[PDB]
């Protein structure tokens, strides 16, 4: 997999775009693709609510390194697609454009594989309340006088 | 499985097999009784035999 | 089949698109090959969610090879048709254009198809509960002193 | 049949597309016939999903032999219709082309007829379940006629 | 009837296409016939599911014959006027035509009055299942010692 980093994920979002690419004549220039990676950095981390949302294995740069891009972004091979399909459409209003009906849908698809699997996981059942009886059936359970479910 | 082993070694790569039979003979044979059985069952009142007769 | 390489899927993607075939006058460029060989990469990454998605058979290129394209895809002769249609629609808004209808329609029925035979193997029906009796119609068991059923 | 190899299925997809015919001024080249073959294929591959699809006769050609245009199809003749109309409808974007309301309507048809009988064929009641008894009915003929039925 | 050629039946097809008529002064191209055969062959060959389809005395040309324009087509009076309307509304899309609304309608109707005899022939009710009596009214039953139907 080529798309290492956070600048590539940017340059990826930008020649779905059909802003820049590695085929043009006119680039954008690295200001923009640092407010690119910002703008990439603050939809991970509302994503990634504090551990608490989707979770990928992005990693968020410090500012004790200097610059953000060039940090690799640590996604799986199957996250990237989604992260900078979402990139793209994020960023397509800054040059006044509209992400297209296809880049949308690719978008909704990615972000709904990257949470099915958290989805899954979260999808716990609650033990028994601590009202519920073990029941006689549990006959060792019996013997040792746990008589009630614990809870919690 | 080794547990249902009959033989001391296997078959190993060039060995030599020796036919016991070496001339014409009438065979006498000799068996436990279990050995040999006989699965039997007449033949369905149903079947492409006896469908149309009595 | 003819379509054995990445190479040829692309191809056969930007023929589909018009963008470059012999149907046209135009020659596919090597910039609008790498980029549409890193989509099809992140795309099959994104279908194939480590193995609880969608199995192809494709073959995943390690970085040690200095060229992805050329390498076999290692598809089966039915997933090449629904593999770069898909190709085709996804890298369709590179050049700012709009896939066909029929490229969708096709699209769509080749990820059906291709998902039908996992979905009919991974149909399957879960094992009895821990809790039911095995029945006294089973001797065996019943003898045994098997008569509940073990679960998970 | 004037109908016989793979490329008289695409000359006549081409002719009902209207691109190329034998009354035509200007025709493809065989670049694109050769395309148009290996489209062909892999609607076919896609279609006949190794053995568990739509059941044709059709017969896929192998490297050995150079051309797979020339190898005779191996259809019978009421599928040559339905073969080559599904061609047309997939191969007219090659040429930014989109295929008549006649011919996709024709195409739907064709396909329909196409796995009617397969699907005369694979429509089968399953044995009797493992548990059923045979009733006492089929038990004074056959007097060793079994109890149960087998099942699986 | 005036129509006993397959090469009548082609330009009846044309004229009412109004490709090649009287009416408008147009002749009949020599490749605007062997195609239209081909496509009356085709349809005809779809038409006739090798016996289990529609049947209607139509003769199939073989290969030893060179000319296939020429052969009495052989089908009854009765369904000349759908073979023609629907070959015209198969061939329409080979000169970038379509078909008028009442030459669809003629096809429509005309292919149900083909299928018509056809569907009431084979509107043919099963014979009895093999477990029921019958009967102690039956007299023929009765003597022929038959107290159950045979089924099959």
């Amino acid at each position: 997999m080529q798309i290492k980093t956070k600048g590539d994920l940017v340059r990826a979002a930008l020649r779905k775009l059909g802003v820049a690419s590695d085929a043009t004549l006119t680039d954008v220039e690295p200001q923009s693709m640092q407010d690119a990676v910002d703008d990439l950095e603050a939809m991970m981390a509302e994503w990634y609510q504090d551990g608490k949302g989707i979770i990928t294995g992005y990693v968020f740069s410090d500012d004790e390194n200097p610059p953000a891009e060039g940090d690799d972004h640590g996604l799986r091979s199957s996250a990237v697609s989604a992260v900078f399909h979402n990139l793209a459409c994020r960023i397509a209003p800054d040059y006044a454009l509209e992400a297209t009906a296809k880049i949308i849908a690719t978008a909704k698809y990615g972000k709904e594989l990257l949470y099915k699997q958290t989805a899954i996981s979260r999808a716990k059942r609650a033990p028994y309340p601590s009202r519920m009886p073990t029941g006689s059936g549990n006959s060792f359970a019996n013997l040792n006088e746990w008589h009630y479910f614990p809870g919690e | 499985q080794r547990a249902y082993a009959n033989v001391n070694t296997s078959l190993a790569d060039a060995m030599a097999v020796n036919i016991l039979n070496v001339k014409d003979a009438r065979t006498n044979v000799f068996w436990a009784d279990d050995a040999i059985r006989i699965v039997s069952q007449p033949i369905p009142a149903n079947h492409e035999l006896f469908a149309g007769m009595k």
